[PDB]
């Protein structure tokens, strides 16, 4: 399969803001701060929320994005987490990792607190939506993913990354930890058969904080069209 | 130094990453060194891109860049 890099969908650094503080071909809200080389989509601060839109919208019909990024926080527990979308709309501001709830289409969030007390975090979960599920905060998503793993994506030497492959209807999420410099070693996180998404979307990034708080950085959100 | 210099020089002046590869933020950044708008700079971007990267991968690599020249 081909792989074209999309820029107008794609933001990295070492320039990654404008002189004005935007980054180019995003929107950016809530306390999301864009620097020279990564955005603090949601700082270490009580009760945050952030999130970084494309402007305009992507029509592929397969899609890869690599998302390099930073969980950072004193505790052994952190909260909220981080979620990559997927989506018909814009999800600037809302109670959802600090981005809009009902939306239509995906949503990959990186949970780091156990919000059921279940002992299953950090988790990375899959939600498929419609326009008319309200996200599940208190069962961290349990009930509507539609598929997770355990990874623990917080505090680690170098930064994480996600690799989100959409290819012939499915949807896969590999998952580099971070230990060693060794950008490729990704392993298997989750994967969706027949994943229907919108033609067209916007990609997304967001992020926030509660009580506990953990600083969320994105180094770069990198975007490809397969053929 | 000779046209073919200042080309190289150019080229890898404006490759961040060093991975020998021209992309579109990395042209973004060269254009835009009050802003200018973003629906031009997409034009722009767009243009190099239509007339350069003959593989279409998205990236304009040196051999490329070379014979847009
Ligand atoms: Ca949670
Ligand atoms: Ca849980
Ligand atoms: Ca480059
Ligand atoms: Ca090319
Ligand atoms: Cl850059
Ligand atoms: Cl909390």
């Amino acid at each position: 399969p081909h792989r074209r890099f999309e820029y107008k969908y794609s933001f990295k650094g070492p320039h990654l803001v404008q002189s004005d503080g935007t980054v180019p071909f995003w929107a950016h809200a809530g306390n999301a701060i864009p620097s020279s080389d990564q955005i603090r989509v949601a700082p270490s601060l009580k009760s945050q929320r952030g999130s970084v839109w494309t402007k305009t919208k992507a029509a592929f019909e397969n899609w890869e994005v690599e998302v390099t990024f930073r969980v950072t926080g004193r505790g052994r527990i952190g909260a909220d987490g981080l979620a990559i979308w997927y989506a018909e709309n814009q999800g600037l501001e809302g109670p959802v990792f600090g981005s809009a709830d009902l939306w239509n289409g995906v949503g990959i969030f990186f949970d780091s607190f156990d919000n059921d007390g279940k002992k299953n975090n950090p988790a990375i979960v899959i939600i498929g939506n419609n326009g008319q599920i309200h996200y599940d905060h208190q069962n961290d998503g349990a009930s509507q993913a539609l598929a997770s793993c355990q990874r623990d994506f917080r505090n680690k030497p170098y930064p994480v990354r996600a690799k989100i492959t959409y290819y012939q209807n499915t949807l896969t999420v590999m998952i580099n930890n971070g230990f060693t410099p060794d950008k490729n070693d990704y392993e298997f996180c989750a994967k969706v058969e027949n994943m229907i998404i919108p033609a067209q979307g916007h990609f997304g990034i967001s992020a926030a904080t509660g009580g506990l708080a953990d600083d969320h950085d994105v180094l770069s959100f990198l975007t490809f069209q397969l053929t | 130094m000779s046209p073919q210099e200042l080309q190289l020089h150019y080229f890898k002046m404006h490759d961040y990453d060093g991975n020998n590869l021209l992309d579109g933020l990395e042209l973004s950044t060269a254009i835009t060194h009050p802003l200018m708008s973003e629906d031009e700079l997409i034009n722009i971007i767009d243009g190099v891109l239509r007339d350069d990267d003959k593989n279409n991968d998205g990236y304009i690599d040196y051999a490329e860049f070379a014979k847009s020249l």
